[PDB]
């Protein structure tokens, strides 16, 4: 699970916080990438944690 | 029809802090790529809003 | 879920495939066809076409 800000660094040779510490793709990726919004079930009023 | 601009100078300019800022999807640009922004710099930068 | 679009949670799913190197394990929905030798035919062995 991301945000939204971040998905566009989920590709093969990306850099930033997402693709440098917490997930990274090598540059001859292939396969596919799946993202759907989950507003639904991933918030909470109070506070998501 | 009355766009704004904004002169930008003598500063130091970080490129990660803007999404923080406003909820937007993709950071759509045309003759740099927005990884590369934080490492090579510019001369003058115009902020424009409309 | 008062943000905006931009910061709302998103589920990812990557499917990463391995091209045929190794004997072939995953394979879709096709069927077999018995093996016809000495004639020129058009043969498909798990995705190699020719």
């Amino acid at each position: 699970v991301i945000r939204g800000n971040e998905v566009s660094q989920i590709a093969p040779g990306q850099t930033g916080n997402i693709a440098d510490y917490n997930y990274k793709l090598p540059d001859d990726f292939t396969g596919c990438v799946i993202a759907w919004n989950s507003n639904k079930l991933d918030s909470k009023p109070s506070g998501n944690y | 029809y009355a766009w704004n601009r904004k002169r930008i100078s003598n500063c130091v300019a970080d490129y990660s802090v803007i999404y923080n800022f406003a909820p937007f999807f993709a950071f759509k640009c045309y003759g740099v790529s927005p990884t590369k922004l934080n490492d090579l710099c510019f001369t003058n930068v115009y902020a424009d809003s409309f | 879920p008062t943000y905006g679009v931009g910061h709302q949670p998103y589920r990812v799913v990557v499917l990463s495939f391995e091209l045929l190197h190794a004997p072939a394990t995953v394979c879709g929905p096709k069927k077999s066809t018995n093996l016809v030798k000495n004639k020129c035919v058009n043969f498909n062995f798990n995705g190699l076409t020719g």
